[PDB]
RNA sequence: GCUUGAGUCUCGUAGAGGGGGGUAGAAUUCCAGGUGUAGCGGUGAAAUGCGUAGAGAUCUGGAGGAAUACCGGUGGCGAAGGCGGCCCCCUGGACGAAGACUGACGCUCAGGUGCGAAAGCGUGGGGAGCAAACAGGAUUAGAUACCCUGGUAGUCCACGCCGUAAACGAUGUCGACUUGGAGGUUGUGCCCUUGAGGCGUGGCUUCCGGAGCUAACGCGUUAAGUCGACCGCCUGGGGAGUACGGCCGCAAGGUUAAAACUCAAAUGAAUUGACGGGGGCGCCUUGAAACCGUAGGGGAACCUGCGGUUGGAUCACCUCCU
């Protein structure tokens, strides 16, 4: 875990689209905090940060659109 | 939820000095400004129960004050709500 | 007061009036009496799904300290300014100065 | 790009997207209730295997 | 399904029935030989229809019953009442038992004959029949009961411990006797508006019947019937819906 | 008088807490074309249904109403009911930090007042999808069910009402005390060799379990332990939360609430056989829904819709003294 814990003890994060791409899928899901080893106080900060990313078009939605 | 400048001259009128804070006339005075404030917010927001829940919480909290120093100076009692305009 | 980012994008066929919109908006910062500690454009930007049918349109912020209301002004000018074709305000912490990652990937 | 390479490829891209299982569980409403009891019941028949 | 079982209560059907001559007679469901024997041997001769055509053959073939009837072998929704009651030279009483998914159908047919059919005499489940009888204003009361009290006068003749049954059911039930009106103490433009405007208003039995008939007529129109349209459906007797029903179609 | 309870202030923190207003990408349906053509659709199979006026399919363009895939968790917030796309605007509470300040200002609470799921009602909108009722096709000994094709109310919104739910942790509120242990979550201090770490230290919360308690089941420092203050409630089973009266409600109904009469029980937990249908391998042993509130249908007990709860099942024959 402590890897993972100083992902989150660095950083709080949106617009770093290239640190966005460690935490989705290919089809534009969200990751599983479990998978992403992060703990859930980083994963809502990265969802709420997802969220705003697919509204401006940085991230898409689907794998589609 | 009260800006610290409405706090600092409401404490600065009713408070002892800089140093007294919660003094039962500190008290009930930013509580009757934060009620008077809130009539604007309710005024709109009607169905806004559970923010009335801390408005009912803080006219009864105010009630309680004011019996206690009634009880223990009705000189400070009555020039306070006199200054307040409180049993309006 | 409250500081804020502003996000917005325009549309790639109207990206060169954009210096006359940072101007329209600065101005409504200035003229509000606020501060502004960041401005930025990221060019024509390619989308990850087509906005209003377009593509590769151009990406703007600012990061600013001003009073609500002009706040609201420069948001319902969006919706009168048909080249902005989206924006988001945002009520951040604090004002922040250091370029976004768009910029410092240059 | 054998024409079974690339439907293996796509097996497998279809089952780590899900799809199917997602559309088969949402072809009918259901009264919250259950699936709140039908989780903790899971929840508890996981929990049992952790004790040794 | 059920069909009778205890000769007391069997006994009291068939004598609260009073069948004899001078009656144009007709059972429907014979069902089992202890509770159509007494009937068919008060009445020097009588008519019958069976659903089923293996207990029509067990009956016909009895002795006592098939010289003493004559008996039919069919749904009596097919059955043609109406040249019965020439037949037999006067309106039918109608009467027995029966598995009464069938019931609700029973009285439409049965209706269908109001002329034919000089009374109906059956066992019926309490609920159903309790709605059957049931006053204008009780949560008893709804659009087939008001169907059946504006065809009929409804009279319960005696109700039945669900012990007496071959196969006993949980459910009590009664026997009920029904009369068409002589002449119709509402007389009717038609029944499909009857039907039509019961079905509407008791489909929205819960609220104003300004939100129910109203849907339809004006508050004015209901008012200028003498009718308040702020009342439920459960509020209105047969007679102000027959008024209603001359009033669509007198007024279309 | 006092500062320990209570409470104010300053600085932070986390959060589907509430109210108001914008807005997005999926999605369904629908409309308008376009390409296109004999089927589609549905089931166990059928039928009803839809299509040669071109359906279905698939492309584009538009409409409209509703809901927020994923994060999302044995997770947070909320008095409870409940709260989940995103942004803004207003707004409630909580917790930690470190002081400062008031000076017992406290707790509980009959009446009282207000909040209060789902259903239903009231007034005026909206109506995509879904769907009581209803309608029609099927199934069945019958089928009212279970199946299907339809479908109104309703579901949505503003503003009134109702005031109930297995509204249940089936566990009143407040305060003190009393072994441990493994987690979760959210502050915080100190040490960090940093970054991980490692010592602490609040709050919230989950599961084990000691003592003790408990009819037993179990509860167990978030007690069902040890106790202090006040409130609510029960006094065999049915009759019956039923009558009647009062109150309340637009109406539904709600609420308060009998008695006669009737029975020797009624009941909780737990033990052993049946279980049994088995299931595995003579032997170990289980592929074997109930309800709550509410609204409507009504051959049944029943059937249907909405949403909540889990309390998800059996049944029981031949004698005896130290
Ligand atoms: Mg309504
Ligand atoms: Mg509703
Ligand atoms: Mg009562
Ligand atoms: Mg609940």
């Amino acid at each position: 875990f402590c890897r993972f814990t100083a992902e989150g003890v660095q950083e709080i994060d949106y617009k770093d689209i290239a640190t966005l791409k460690n935490y989705i899928t290919e089809s534009g899901k969200i990751v599983p905090s479990r998978i992403t080893g992060t703990r859930a106080k980083y994963q809502r900060q990265l969802a709420r940060a997802i969220k705003r990313a697919r509204y401006l078009s940085l991230l898409p939605y689907t794998d589609r659109h | 939820s009260l800006s610290t400048e409405a706090t600092a001259k409401i404490v600065s009128e009713f408070g002892r000095d800089a140093n007294d804070t919660g003094s039962t006339e500190v008290q009930v005075a930013l509580l009757t400004a934060q009620i008077n404030h809130l009539q604007g917010h309710f005024a709109e927001h009607k169905k806004d129960h559970h923010s009335r829940r801390g408005l009912l919480r803080m006219v009864s909290q105010r009630r309680k004050l004011l019996d206690y120093l009634k009880r223990k100076d009705v000189a400070r009692y009555t020039q306070l709500i006199e200054r307040l305009g409180l049993r309006r | 007061m409250r500081h804020y980012e502003i996000v917005f994008m325009v549309h790639p066929d109207q990206s060169e009036q954009v210096p006359g919109m940072i101007e329209r908006y600065t101005a409504a910062i200035t003229g509000a009496e606020g501060k502004i500690h960041r401005l930025e454009d990221w060019g024509r930007r390619q989308l990850a799904y087509p906005i209003n049918k377009l593509h590769k349109a151009h990406y703007v912020l600012m990061n600013v300290e001003a009073p609500q209301e002009v706040i609201d002004e420069l948001e319902t000018t969006f919706r009168f300014n048909d080249a902005v074709i989206r924006s988001m305000v945002m009520r951040t912490k604090h004002a922040v100065t250091e370029a976004s990652p768009m910029v410092k990937a240059k | 790009e054998p024409f079974d390479v690339a439907l293996r490829r796509f097996k497998r891209s279809c089952e780590k997207a899900g799809v199917l299982a997602e559309v088969r569980r949402r072809e009918f409403y259901e009264k919250p209730t259950t699936e709140r009891k039908r989780a903790k019941a899971s929840a508890v028949k996981r929990h049992a295997k952790k004790l040794a | 399904q059920n069909f009778l079982n205890d000769q007391f209560v069997i006994d009291s059907i068939v004598s609260a029935i009073n069948p004899q001559k001078g009656q144009a007679m007709v059972e429907i469901g014979p069902g089992l030989a202890a509770l159509t024997e007494p009937v068919g041997e008060r009445l020097d001769q009588l008519t019958v229809i069976e659903l089923d055509r293996d207990l029509a053959a067990r009956l016909q073939t009895h002795p006592f019953l098939g010289p003493k009837l004559t008996i039919y072998q069919q749904d009596a929704m097919t059955f043609n009442f109406g040249e019965l009651a020439e037949k037999m030279g006067q309106p039918l009483r109608v009467f027995g038992n029966l598995p009464y998914n069938i019931s609700t159908p029973l009285m439409f047919h049965l209706f269908s004959y109001t002329d034919a059919i000089a009374d109906m005499h059956f066992m019926l489940q309490k609920e159903v029949v309790n709605r059957l009888v049931a006053g204008p204003n009780s949560k008893a009361y709804g659009r087939l009961s008001v169907m059946a009290q504006y065809y009929c006068n409804v009279i319960p003749v005696l109700e039945v411990p669900p012990s007496a049954f071959t196969p006993p059911p949980k459910v009590d039930s009664a026997v009920v006797r029904l009369v068409p009106h002589a002449t119709m103490p509402h007389p009717v433009k038609d029944v499909r508006v009857l039907s039509r405007i019961t079905t509407e208003a008791f489909n929205q039995r819960r609220k104003t019947i300004r939100n129910s008939l109203g849907n339809l007529f004006s508050v004015e129109v209901l008012t200028g019937m003498g009718i308040d349209p702020a009342m439920r459906a459960e509020n209105i007797s047969v007679a102000q819906y027959c008024q209603m029903a001359n009033y669509l179609a007198e007024n279309a």
